[PDB]
């Protein structure tokens, strides 16, 4: 698919420690490549990646100047919507934004979006046609009437028709080796006796990029899609992903099934049978 | 409103005893983004990383708790996860068969 | 690079 830049803010009201946490995580496509947290040591945005280590420390000064007058920004922003909600200062609260822009075939802005949630529930998100936005309740309602009088809609269609694409194209350069030649998955199969009249089969796909993958089970044609147990794709630690897909089938029969890969890596899709 | 953790737990590669590997428990799903993710070996906290705080499209948080290990054949290797939603902790082993 | 985001809530 189009590859994406986007940003993921969390900030978080404690009271028990006096203040607000705020973390912010940036990606491109499946990859995360900085970080910051404002309980870690010298609050400043930081490299989680290799390939984003070649910007010169300008580039850091700017990201950790900006982020920090954010979570100044969301530490308020907790104060208002709890006045807003008329809720108790006891209690903790969480505001999350994120904001991204999706790759176009020209190098121009394909799609964009810049959502906010307020413990955990859509509090009020920029449209599709980035000139105009949505408000959850009549608290979001508030913070819409603001942003419109502060024309906050330009700006954000700015950034992502300009900074956030340029950006990415850069980005997209420099971590040319893994955000734009693709990992193929490692695939086996394994067999474990599950019953007298059932075999269990696991078709495994381990340490591929991007995480989009499709694993499917078919014997001799037909694609079984009633119960074919398929954990969640996870990652494998190493900013790679893994899955699994396994099926019950009759003793008699394992060679007769066959475990499909689909995955960007692999030229043709794969199959693996028996075991 | 609050939504209960789920909780993966696995190797990085296909586990051999007496091989070094990674211990992965990745805590999806939940809130509040509170939570308390601890990787035990015999019941026992292990030293391990994790992630930073991130959230799927659906605003439901994760976390990935992660240390190198040597799976043998006696060792048991469990991930424990505590939460808001969650009465007692919940406690997932580890199957090199996933 | 990130976004200038700091129009209050």
């Amino acid at each position: 698919g189009p590859h994406s830049l986007s940003y993921f803010y969390t900030a978080v009201s404690r009271p028990d420690r006096g203040d607000s946490r705020f973390i912010a995580v940036g990606y491109v496509d499946d990859t995360q490549f900085v970080r910051f947290d404002n309980y870690a040591p010298n609050p400043r945005m930081e490299p989680r990646v290799p390939w984003i280590q070649q910007e010169g420390q300008e580039y850091w000064d700017r990201e950790t100047r900006n982020v920090k007058e954010t979570a100044q920004t969301y530490g308020v922003g907790l104060n208002t919507l709890r006045g807003y909600y008329n809720q108790s200062e006891a209690g903790s609260h969480t505001l999350q934004s994120m904001y991204g822009c999706y790759l176009g075939p020209d190098g121009l802005l394909l799609h964009g979006y810049r959502q906010d949630a307020y413990d955990g529930a859509d509090y009020i998100a920029l449209n599709e046609d980035l000139r105009s936005w949505t408000a959850a309740d009549m608290a979001a309602q508030i913070t819409k009437r603001k942003w419109e009088a502060a024309d906050e809609a330009e700006r954000a269609r700015s950034y992502l028709q300009g900074l956030c694409v340029e950006s990415l194209r850069r980005y997209l350069e420099m971590g040319k080796d893994t955000l734009q030649r693709a990992e193929p998955p490692k695939t086996h199969v394994t067999r474990h006796p599950s019953s007298d009249l059932g075999v269990t089969l696991r078709c495994w796909a381990l340490g591929f990029y991007p995480k989009e993958i499709s694993l499917t089970w078919q014997r001799e044609g037909q694609d079984q899609s009633q119960d074919m147990e398929l954990v969640e794709t996870r990652p494998s630690g190493d900013g790679t992903f893994q899955k699994w897909a396994a099926l019950v089938v009759p003793p008699g029969e394992e060679q007769s099934y066959t475990c499909h890969v689909q995955h960007e890596g692999l030229q043709e899709p794969l199959t693996l049978r028996w075991d | 409103v609050a939504r209960p953790p789920k909780v993966q737990v696995y190797s990085r590669h296909p586990a051999e005893n007496g091989k070094p590997n990674y211990l992965n428990c990745y805590v999806s799903g939940f809130h509040p983004p509170q939570i308390e993710i601890d990787l035990l070996k015999n019941g026992e906290k292990m030293n391990a990383e994790q992630s930073d705080l991130s959230f799927s499209k659906d605003w439901s948080f994760y976390l990935l708790v992660h240390t190198e290990f040597t799976p043998n054949a006696v060792d048991q290797y469990s991930c424990r996860v505590k939460h808001v939603t969650l009465d007692k902790p919940k406690i997932v082993k580890w199957d090199r068969d996933h | 690079m990130t976004a200038h985001i700091t129009v209050p809530y």
